[PDB]
RNA sequence: UGGAGGUGAUUUAAAUGCCAAA
RNA sequence: GGUCGGGUCGAGCCUAGGCUCCGUGAGGGGGGAGAAGUCGUAACAAGGUAGCCGUAGGGGAACCUACGGCUCGAUCACCUCCU
RNA sequence: AUUCCGGUUGAUCCUGCCGGAGGCCACUGCUAUGGGGGUCCGACUAAGCCAUGCGAGUCAAGGGGGCGUCCCUUCUGGGACGCCACCGGCGGACGGCUCAGUAACACGUCGGUAACCUACCCUCGGGAGGGGGAUAACCCCGGGAAACUGGGGCUAAUCCCCCAUAGGCCUGGGGUACUGGAAGGUCCCCAGGCCGAAAGGGAGCCGUAAGGCUCCGCCCGAGGAUGGGCCGGCGGCCGAUUAGGUAGUUGGUGGGGUAACGGCCCACCAAGCCGAAGAUCGGUACGGGCCGUGAGAGCGGGAGCCCGGAGAUGGACACUGAGACACGGGUCCAGGCCCUACGGGGCGCAGCAGGCGCGAAACCUCCGCAAUGCGGGAAACCGCGACGGGGGGACCCCCAGUGCCGUGCCUCUGGCACGGCUUUUCCGGAGUGUAAAAAGCUCCGGGAAUAAGGGCUGGGCAAGGCCGGUGGCAGCCGCCGCGGUAAUACCGGCGGCCCGAGUGGUGGCCACUAUUAUUGGGCCUAAAGCGGCCGUAGCCGGGCCCGUAAGUCCCUGGCGAAAUCCCACGGCUCAACCGUGGG
C-alpha cells in the first residue's frame, strides 16, 4: 500500500530485551486510515522526513501478523519518494528532492 | 492525494492547510473528501480575486480565535 | 446468436468426421444448406484443395470450379459451399476419374475410386413415403430428394427399402427390399464401415427405435440401429465397396 | 404492455426476480371484442415469420349448418348467451361457444372469429 | 475454467540442503561436465518416468497393457538402454549413469573425437560434428543406437583435414 | 506383606523481599 | 397527421407511516498490554481458619459467613473391611 | 520420497498449537548475452468519463441521367469507351467486446414437440394472362447561424397498385388411400364463407428478317436441410442468533391471445399448493469442458482458448424485417457533458489504438487484405482494427553462450607465464526468406575478442572458532534466541556455501496435518458422555422354506463435441510445438 507519514515514533523492545525501535505514522490513501510501520536498518529513520509518501508492506510474522520484540507493528517501509529503502541505507544511490 | 496532503500539513499547521486552484477542476472524490475532513479549498481565475479571498479568510480565522478567547 | 442465425464456423468447433487440420487456422468454412446434414457431408471446397490437391489456394480453386470442371451426381456445381455427402458421386470428366463419398472404419469420409460404369447409378435409402394431391405417392429419400410414383405402384415401397437411380436422368432401374438375407452397410456408429447379411429385426414400445443383426463374413454376429443399415444387394453387393 | 413469457411465482409461493429483457417474440396483442352490428369489419395482421391473420371486429351474417350437412348465410340478431363471460351477453360480444339468434333459429359458435374471420354455427335443436 | 499452461520437465529437490545427496550430485556433474544442475535434474527426470511406467504395468491386464508393454521395451531397447532379449523387470534396474552415457558429448569423447568432455562440448557447440549427415549443436541430445556410427567431423569443418594442429594433437592420445 | 474406608481430636501472636544479576 | 371522447398498461415524482445502513456524538462500562505508584496478603506445605462446587446475604480490595455436596485434604489415636 | 525437523522442564515422557523445508498464482528490490515455440499482457479498485482517426459494404448483366474521349454520316444525331452520383436489390440480427445482473429449466446430460416458425440452399410437380400510377436524379426559386428543410416543372425500372386464375385458412357431412408405437395430421367427394401470386425481366451468338440456342433470373405447392422457440426427468453453494409461507395463490369448467402448448391473461366454481428429507427470507456468485495441488482418498479455483447465457450510462417502450424491441438505427424520463447569432441543436469506445481518473497492479494514436473466412457480384474482382505481420514487456515453456588444448610454476580445486586452435555469440558483406520489410537459415572477411549476478554464512540447514569497528547503545530475529568493553549471531574487510540469466521480499491456495479423520482421530486424570429416564421420525436389526427381480453382478445396442491428458511412430537441427493412429 502507498501511504503518507504524519510523524516519527520510537518503540520500546519487550522485555527482557532492552532498546527502541525507530517507526513512523501512515495515513493510507486509499481508505484514510492510519497504521504504524517500522523501518529496518542502522540508521534509516534519517531518510525518512514528515510529509513524505511510502510504500509499505507485511512484516512477515506468524499468522500474517507481528514478529520478534515488537508486537503492535505489523508493516515495514519498502520505498521512500520511489526509491528503496535498501539502497539508501547500504548508500548506492542518494535520496531525490533533496 | 492533494487533499490527503493538505490534511496531513493542517496537522500541524492549521493556517497552512489549505489548497489555491487557479482555473482547475475539483473531482466528486476530492471535495467529497474535502467536505468530509473539513478542508478549504479556494477556486477561481483571477489571481488578485484569489489571493486577497485566502487572505481575509485566515484574517476572520485569526479574529475567530480570540473572538471566544 | 442472440438475434439471428449463424453465419460462422471456427475450426475447432468443426464436425469431427472431416479430415482437416484444427489450429493450422482460425476459421473453417461453415456449409450451405444442401442435400445432406452437416454430420455426413462436407463442403466441395475442401474436396477440391484438401482432398485431391488440384488447387494450393482457396482462390484459384474458385476458378476451377466456376469454370465447370466438377460434377456431383451428374450436375455441374459450382458453389464452394456445397455439400457433398455418403454415396455421393464425384466425377472429373476432363482428367476422366470417379469416386464415391464413403465412411471410413473410424467415422471420417474418403474417396473410393470407381470405375465409369457403375459412376451412373447412385443407391438411395427410402426414409419416408407420403401422399400428395391427386392420390400419388411422394418418396423421400435418405439426401432430401423426392420422387413421384402412381397409386398402381404403391405396394412396390416401404420405408428402409432402397432404390437404385439413373443419374443426373433419375430413372428407377431397380428396388431392394429390406428383409433377412439381405446385404447391407453400416453408415453410423460403434460398427460404421462394416458389412453383412441380415439375420433378425426386433422392435420395442413407445418410440424406441427397433434393431438389426448382421452376420459378416468371418461368421461373427453383431447389431445396430435398423435405420443405419444401408442395403445394397440382394445376396452380393451391386456397387463397389471398400 | 402484454408479456405471455412467464410467471413472477415459483408452485411453493416464493419470488423470482427477472434475469433479462422481454424478448419480442413474447409478446400478445389487444382482443378483439367481435359485436354485432349492419355491417361487417376485418383487418389483416402481420404475424410472426411473416405470417397473417384476419381478425373480425364487426359481424352481420353467420354459416349456420344442420346435421345433415347443408349450410345457409343467414344474417345475426342478437346474442342470447355467452358462458365465457358474465356481461359478454349484454354487450352483445361473439366468441366461440356463444349463443345466437338468427332468423331461422338459434346456433352455437364453433369457429374462433379473432383468429379465423368468419363466425360459423351449428343449429340447436 | 483455465486454458493450457505449459509446465516444467524437470524436478527440483524436495529439501534443498542435504550433505549426502549434494555429495553425490557434485560427483556426477564433476564427471560428465554439465553446465548447472537443472541439466541433472532434466535427466533424473527422464529416468523416473520409464520407471513409472514399468510398475504400473507389470500390475494391469488387458488388451492396451500389452500393447503399451512392448512399446515400452521396443523405446527403451532402441535408444540403447537394453540389450534386445530384456524383458520389462529389467527396466527397474536402470540407474542415472546409464542415461547420461548416452549423451552426444559423452559419446563424442568416447569415440576419441575429443581429447576431453569440455573440448567435445566445444566441438559440439561450435558446429563441428556431424550426427548422419545432418549437423546438431545440442549437446544434451541423446543419441540412438541405429545411428551411433555414422558419428564423424562435419565435412566442412576445418577439423575434418587429417592435417590440422588440433586434430594431431586429439589423435595423439 | 501391601492397600481402602469411618469416627474423634490437633494449646496465643508471626506481614513482606529489597541492593544484586546486567 | 392534428383535436376531442372513452377503456387499459405504465417509468418517474410528491405525502404519510413502518424497517434498516453509514458519519459524528455529551455521558457511562468492562477487556488487553506496561511495571521504579499505592493498600493489604487470598492461593501453593496442615500456606498458618484444609481447599473447591451450587445458592443467598455482607464487605476498601483480594475475600468472609450460613445450608447441602466432593477429595482434586496433612498428622495422631482408636475402629471396620480386604489382600 | 506413502518422510520429517526446532520450540513448554534442572532433567523426562505426552497432548497440543506455532515456525521451518516443496509446488503454483499476483505485486515488487537488485541484476541481465542469444535464439525458437505458444491459447500471455487495464480481469481484481471505477459495467468510471472520453478529443481525434479508423472498426460494413457491395452490384454498371435492374433503371433513367450528367461529364469526357474517339468513329460514321454529322446542320441534328447515332454509336462505342470510361467515370460520377441518384432510384432499386441483397447485407448491416453474424463477426468483435465485457462479466454488471441472475441461486433460475441459467447451465450439463438424456428425451419430447402428434403443440411451432425459418430469407439464403437442394429435389420433384406446376405457373408467368390484362391494365394503371407516382417519384428521386435533372431544370427554376429558396429558407435557416447551423443541424436540417419548402414550393413548382419533367422521367424510368426486376419500384408501387388493381382485375383474373392458381393457391391458402375456418366449420359442417361422408369415404378409408399413407406414415407411425399410437392420428385433433396427410389423401378423395359434397356444402357455406373469408383471404388472395408472379419480373418471360436482363446478357451473348446464329439470325437479312422471321425466331431459336445457351447464361442469370420471377411466383405457388410437397418434403428436406440450416438456424432457432417451447417442455420434462435427473445432477452441482453457505446461514435456524431466518419457522411457518402463498390468495391468480393450487386445481377445474368456458373463453381470449400467441408462430405454438400453458394462470400466459380474463369470467365463474372450489380450497388447494410448498415445508425440519429445511419451505420462505438473507449472503455470495455468470454455468461447463477444464486448471493448481496431493501416493491416493481428497481439498481449492473457474479472467485469457471452445461451447451456452446476459448487457451496451440507469429505467421503460416501439418501427422495419425471414430474424431485433437492434453496441457504430428511433422515442420518453433521470443523470452528465458539448456547440449556438440565444431562436435552437447535438453526444455516451464494456470495438482497435490513444488520453484522464482510480489504484500495489497492465503495450504502438504502426503495415496489409498476400494467407484463413464472411457479405456482395454471372464472373474477373471489391471491403473487412475479424484475421494475418511486425513494435513495447524479466508472461509461460524448450535449446545455448560468457572459451578450448599442450608444457611449465604456484597456495596445486584454482591462478599465472609461454605456444597453438575454434567462432555458437559479436562487427561488416552476398544469397534465400517476406504482400513489402524485419527476424531466421546457407556462405565470405576480421578477431578471445563483445558478455555474471542475487541471497546466505549460531541451530533448524550446506558453509569461518579469522581480523577491525560498536558496547543492553546501535542493530539482528519466520521460530528458538543474540547484543551488559575478550560478539563464530549486529556493521565492514578477507575467506567459504547454494542456486545461476537469474536470485531475494510481501500477500493467496494445496501439501505439511490422522490439526476435519469414508479409507483414518478423540471424550477416567490433558478440549470433550446431556443431572436421570421414557419415547415419535431416521439409522441398525435372529433361524429355515417358497416366489419376485427393485438394488447388485455379467454380456450387448445408442450417447457423453473439439481442444486439453498418456503412449508409439512421423515433420520442423533434436526439443518445446504440430500431424497420423491406440487409449
Ligand atoms: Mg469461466
Ligand atoms: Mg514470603
Ligand atoms: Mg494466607
Ligand atoms: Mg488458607
Ligand atoms: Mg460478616
Ligand atoms: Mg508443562
Ligand atoms: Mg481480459
Ligand atoms: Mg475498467
Ligand atoms: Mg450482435
Ligand atoms: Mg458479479
Ligand atoms: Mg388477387
Ligand atoms: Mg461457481
Ligand atoms: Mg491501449
Ligand atoms: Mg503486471
Ligand atoms: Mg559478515
Ligand atoms: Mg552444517
Ligand atoms: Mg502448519
Ligand atoms: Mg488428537
Ligand atoms: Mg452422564
Ligand atoms: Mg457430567
Ligand atoms: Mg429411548
Ligand atoms: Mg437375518
Ligand atoms: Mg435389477
Ligand atoms: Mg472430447
Ligand atoms: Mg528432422
Ligand atoms: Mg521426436
Ligand atoms: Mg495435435
Amino acid at each position: 500500500a502507498r501511504g503518507i507519514v504524519l510523524e516519527k515514533i520510537a518503540v520500546e523492545a519487550k522485555q527482557p530485551n532492552s532498546g527502541m525501535r525507530k517507526a513512523v505514522r501512515v495515513q493510507l490513501i486509499k481508505n484514510g486510515k492510519v497504521v504504524t510501520a517500522f523501518c529496518p536498518g542502522d540508521g534509516a529513520i534519517k531518510f525518512i522526513d514528515e510529509h513524505d509518501e511510502v510504500i509499505i508492506e507485511g512484516i512477515g510474522g506468524p499468522k500474517g501478523g507481528s514478529m520478534g520484540d515488537i508486537p503492535g507493528i505489523r508493516y515495514k517501509v519498502v520505498k521512500v519518494n520511489r526509491v528503496s529503502l535498501k539502497e539508501l541505507v547500504k548508500g548506492r544511490k542518494e535520496k531525490p528532492r533533496r | 492525494t492533494d487533499v490527503m496532503e493538505a490534511l496531513s500539513v493542517k496537522e500541524e499547521e492549521p493556517k497552512y492547510g489549505v489548497i489555491l486552484g487557479f482555473n482547475v477542476k475539483v473531482n466528486e472524490d476530492a471535495e467529497e473528501v474535502a467536505k468530509a475532513k473539513d478542508v478549504k479549498i479556494f477556486v477561481g481565475n483571477v489571481i488578485y480575486k484569489l489571493i486577497e479571498d485566502y487572505e481575509e479568510w485566515v484574517k476572520e480565522e485569526e479574529e475567530k480565535k480570540k473572538r471566544e478567547l | 446468436a442472440r438475434k439471428g442465425p449463424k453465419r460462422h464456423l471456427k475450426r475447432l468447433a468443426a464436425p469431427t468426421s472431416w479430415y482437416i487440420e484444427r489450429k493450422a487456422y482460425k476459421w473453417a468454412v461453415r456449409p450451405r444448406p444442401g442435400p445432406h446434414n452437416m454430420r455426413t457431408s462436407i463442403p466441395l471446397l475442401y474436396i477440391v484443395r484438401d482432398y485431391l490437391g488440384y488447387a494450393k489456394t482457396a482462390r484459384e480453386a474458385r476458378k476451377i470450379l466456376n469454370e465447370g470442371k466438377f460434377l456431383v451426381d451428374g450436375r455441374v456445381r459450382k458453389d464452394y459451399k456445397f455439400p457433398v455427402g455418403i454415396m455421393d458421386v464425384v466425377s472429373i470428366p476432363e482428367t476422366g476419374e470417379h469416386y464415391r463419398v464413403l465412411p471410413n472404419r473410424i467415422g471420417k469420409l474418403i474417396l473410393h475410386p470407381i470405375s465409369e460404369e457403375e459412376a451412373n447409378i447412385k443407391p438411395l435409402r427410402i426414409r419416408n413415403k407420403r401422399m400428395v394431391k391427386g392420390a400419388k405417392i411422394q418418396l423421400n429419400f435418405h439426401d432430401g430428394t423426392n420422387h413421384l410414383i402412381p397409386l398402381s405402384e404403391k405396394d412396390n415401397y416401404f420405408t428402409s427399402y432402397t432404390v437404385l437411380m439413373k443419374v443426373p436422368e433419375r430413372e428407377i432401374l431397380e428396388v431392394l427390399p429390406f428383409e433377412k438375407g439381405a446385404y447391407v452397410f453400416v453408415t453410423q456408429g460403434k460398427n460404421v464401415a462394416r458389412k453383412g447379411r441380415i439375420v433378425e429385426i426386433k422392435k420395442f414400445p413407445m418410440g424406441w427405435p427397433d434393431v438389426v443383426t448382421i452376420e459378416d463374413e468371418e461368421g461373427e454376429l453383431f447389431d445396430t440401429l435398423k435405420e443405419y443399415a444401408f442395403v445394397v444387394g440382394r445376396d452380393k453387393p451391386r456397387i463397389s465397396l471398400p | 404492455a402484454i408479456w405471455q413469457g412467464r410467471s413472477l411465482r415459483k408452485p411453493s409461493g416464493g419470488r423470482i426476480v427477472l434475469a433479462r429483457k422481454k424478448r419480442k417474440r413474447e409478446l400478445g396483442r389487444e382482443p378483439s371484442n367481435t359485436r354485432v352490428a349492419e355491417q361487417d369489419k376485418r383487418k389483416i395482421i402481420r404475424t410472426y415469420g411473416g405470417n397473417k391473420k384476419v381478425r373480425l371486429t364487426a359481424a352481420a351474417y353467420a354459416n349456420v349448418f344442420d346435421k345433415s350437412g347443408k349450410g345457409r348465410k343467414v344474417r345475426i340478431i342478437r346474442v342470447i348467451e355467452n358462458p365465457a363471460n358474465r356481461q359478454f351477453a349484454r354487450r352483445n360480444i361473439i366468441t366461440k361457444g356463444a349463443i345466437i339468434e338468427t332468423e331461422i333459429g338459434k346456433a352455437k359458435v364453433t369457429s374462433r372469429p379473432g383468429q379465423d374471420g368468419v363466425v360459423n354455427a351449428i343449429l340447436l335443436e | 475454467g483455465d486454458p493450457k499452461r505449459q509446465r516444467k520437465k524437470y524436478e527440483t529437490p524436495p529439501h534443498p540442503w542435504i550433505k549426502e545427496r549434494l555429495d553425490r550430485e557434485r560427483v556426477l556433474m564433476d564427471k560428465y561436465e554439465l553446465k548447472n544442475k537443472k541439466e541433472l535434474w532434466k535427466h533424473e527426470t527422464q529416468l523416473k518416468n520409464f520407471r513409472r511406467r514399468a510398475r504400473r504395468l507389470l500390475a494391469a491386464r488387458g488388451k492396451q497393457a500389452e500393447i503399451e508393454r512392448e512399446q515400452l521395451l521396443a523405446r527403451l531397447k532402441r535408444l540403447g538402454l537394453l540389450p534386445e532379449d530384456a524383458v520389462l523387470d529389467d527396466v527397474l534396474s536402470l540407474t542415472i549413469e546409464d542415461i547420461l552415457e548416452r549423451r552426444l558429448q559423452t559419446i563424442v569423447y568416447k569415440k576419441g573425437l575429443a581429447r576431453t568432455m569440455r573440448q567435445a562440448r566445444q566441438l559440439i557447440v561450435h558446429g563441428h560434428i556431424e550426427v548422419n549427415g545432418q549437423i546438431i549443436r545440442s549437446p544434451s541430445y541423446l543419441v540412438l543406437k541405429e545411428e551411433e556410427d555414422t558419428i564423424t567431423y562435419a565435412r566442412t569443418s576445418p577439423f575434418a583435414n587429417p592435417q590440422h594442429p588440433e586434430r594431431m594433437m586429439i589423435e595423439k592420445a
